[PDB]
């Protein structure tokens, strides 16, 4: 009907999200070098966080740390139309919820990583000038 | 008598854009007019 919000989203924190569920098995995960024991400084209910790329150790900054969804005996899950499992290598920042081997539901967050005009604005437009943070195109079609 | 030169000359190839950058006022108008009109 009209006048009817049909949309709520909060961005503040990326919500990285797997379309299948079961247990989080975490693959080049080790404490202290890739995943930390980051336990909540209010409450402590939290499980082992990944660390940043930079604030981790050098050779766990090499590893690269994965969250891979299996079911709930154990068996990787993998992608549908795909043999890859459900791999997720987690960026930095990336705040981990789930324990080892705890049950998930479908849209998951697996990290928790928050997050002119005038006339010079018509005279930058018709000198074609680059702007500052360009956008990162993909120039050709491809698996990244 | 000669005396020394050598102050930057304003060319063509300052682009629009740095025209309107700048806050300082051209030397003598582009446009084909006085500093009246």
């Amino acid at each position: 009907a009209g006048g009817e919000t049909v949309a709520n989203w909060d961005p503040h924190t990326m919500p990285v999200i797997t379309e299948v569920s079961g247990f989080v098995r975490f693959t080049d995960m080790i404490d202290g070098q890739t995943i930390t024991r980051q336990t909540d400084e209010l409450t402590g209910l939290s499980s082992l966080v990944v660390l940043d790329s930079a604030e981790r150790t050098a050779g766990g900054k090499d590893l690269r740390p994965a969250l891979k969804i299996v079911d709930a005996q154990g068996n990787d899950v993998l992608i549908p139309g795909t043999d890859m499992p459900a791999q997720y290598f987690l960026p930095g920042k990336a705040i981990v919820q789930l324990e080892d081997g705890v049950q998930i539901s479908s849209g998951d967050t697996l990290a928790r990583i928050p997050q002119t005009g005038g006339l010079p604005r018509v005279a930058d437009l018709f000198e074609a000038r680059r702007p500052k943070e360009p956008a990162i195109l993909a120039e050709i079609s491809g698996i990244v | 008598e000669e005396i020394d030169t050598r102050e930057t000359q304003d060319s063509e190839t300052l682009d629009t854009a740095d025209a309107l950058e700048q806050k300082e006022m051209p030397e003598e108008l582009p446009l084909d007019a006085s500093w009246d009109t």
